[PDB]
């Protein structure tokens, strides 16, 4: 019922700005403040301020106070957050809460943030089929390997979803502002060479739909 | 400044076992709020007013405490309860969370299953060669994983990745891609990926020879 829905992931170049948007439904707008909140990767939260959706009034982590800019939209029940003087210290995971004269009860998905030099690159997907047989763990242990793009959020499916059992997607790791990322799926002996086993990338940054079949060597 | 402090920084707890979770702020504190999150989701609220459970809390979880001690207190840990759990304050300006507890499940030992896949022909066909090794549902999150070409073992351009704790059978994954050009690729036979976890007294190896 009540939701706050954020925009979506962005990449920025440092010295650029960004407004981050936050929607506000299912309840009366102008009554609850709206607090912004910063999540540093691997690193606690941090309160960065907060806003009065009715006149317009903010309170303030001093620590916050050249970099944030509140504002409201009555008018569609939206709060935004502008960041200005980006720098790399700035990519994080940031919120938007609503306070209820105690705590934050609502919060929204969040809008990850990247500040960097590096140009957006489409992955490189690859298969990875056993050799020639091996994979023993439940009979036969597939990949697919992501690699070579930068705009960190992949999206790796497998059989379009369907596939969601035995499934382990690892975490991307940077390297030369080019990030690697592989999953595995470990499927039932007498299903893989039978039928069709896809795994499926989209890179949205790229505007990249990588199905790639496993098909054996 | 209320400065937050939180204990342990990770707790392992069996499922069954009551674990206590402490947040020292630097100054009293009127109330303590406390907040749950679990990887790739925001923060959920979990307890307002330092005693107060949210909807949606079950109650094997109390909080409390006084001026510059508050406490979790989980009676029973299930399996759910695995995720981080930060304080918040707001008795002194400005608002302050804390380092958060993360709660891992402790569970039985299991070996890994390795896997070891030579580089693709779509991946040479690009001048490039990635051989991969998933070390595959393993308890004792350490592990050490060793590459070897032709005995010789490289320490040079591998690249590790691993998995938080699984929902479903509380374990951990491990993936080591050890990336070579296509002509330093071509100019071996064997290679070798080596784990060696406390379930084992010898290495775990998996290899293939061109």
């Amino acid at each position: 019922e009540v939701q706050l829905q954020q925009s979506g992931p962005d990449l920025v170049k440092p010295g650029a700005s960004v407004k981050i948007s936050c929607k506000a439904s299912g309840y009366s707008f102008s009554t609850y403040y709206m607090h912004w909140v910063k999540q540093s990767h691997g690193k606690s939260l941090e309160w960065i301020g907060r806003v009065d959706p009715d006149n317009g009034g903010t309170s303030f982590n001093q620590k916050f106070k050249g970099k944030a800019i509140l504002t409201v939209d009555k008018s569609s029940s939206t709060a935004y957050m502008e960041l200005g003087s980006l720098t790399s210290e700035d990519s994080a995971v940031y919120y938007c809460a609503r306070r209820d004269d105690y705590y934050f009860d609502f919060w929204g998905q969040g809008t990850s943030l990247t500040v960097s030099s590096a140009k957006t690159t489409p992955p490189s997907v690859y298969p990875l089929a056993p050799v020639c047989g091996g994979t023993t763990g439940s009979s036969v242990t597939l990949g697919c390997l992501v690699k070579g793009y930068f705009p960190e959020p992949v999206t790796l499916t497998w059989n379009s979803g369907s596939l969601s059992s035995g499934v382990h997607t690892f975490p991307a790791v940077l390297q030369s502002g080019l990030y690697t990322l592989s999953s595995s799926v470990t499927v039932t002996s007498s299903t893989w060479p039978s039928q069709t086993i896809t795994c499926n990338v989209a890179h949205p940054a790229s505007s990249t739909k990588v199905d790639k079949k496993i098909e054996p060597r | 400044q209320s400065v937050l402090s939180q204990s342990p920084a990770i707790l392992s707890a069996s499922p069954g076992e009551k674990v206590i979770m402490t947040c020292s702020p630097s100054s009293s504190v009127s109330y303590m709020q406390w907040y749950q999150q679990k990887p790739g989701s925001s923060p959920k609220p979990w307890i307002y007013s330092t005693s107060n459970l949210a909807s949606g809390v079950p109650g094997r979880f109390s909080g409390g405490g006084s001026g510059t001690s508050f406490s979790l207190t989980i009676s029973g840990v299930e399996a759910e309860d695995a995720a981080t759990y930060y304080c918040q304050q707001y008795s002194s300006h400005p608002l302050t969370f804390g380092g958060g507890t993360k709660l891992e499940l402790k569970r039985a030992d299991a070996a890994p299953t390795v896997s070891i896949f030579p580089p693709s022909s779509e991946q040479l066909t690009s001048g490039g060669a990635s051989v991969v090794c998933f070390l595959n549902n393993f308890y004792p999150k350490d592990i050490n994983v060793k590459w070897k070409i032709d005995g010789s073992e490289r320490q040079n351009g591998v690249l590790n990745s691993w998995t938080d704790q699984d929902s479903k059978d509380s374990t951990y994954s491990m993936s080591s891609t050890l990336t070579l050009t296509k002509d330093e690729y071509e100019r071996h036979n064997s290679y070798t990926c080596e784990a060696t976890h406390k379930t084992s007294t010898s290495p775990i190896v998996k290899s293939f020879n061109r």
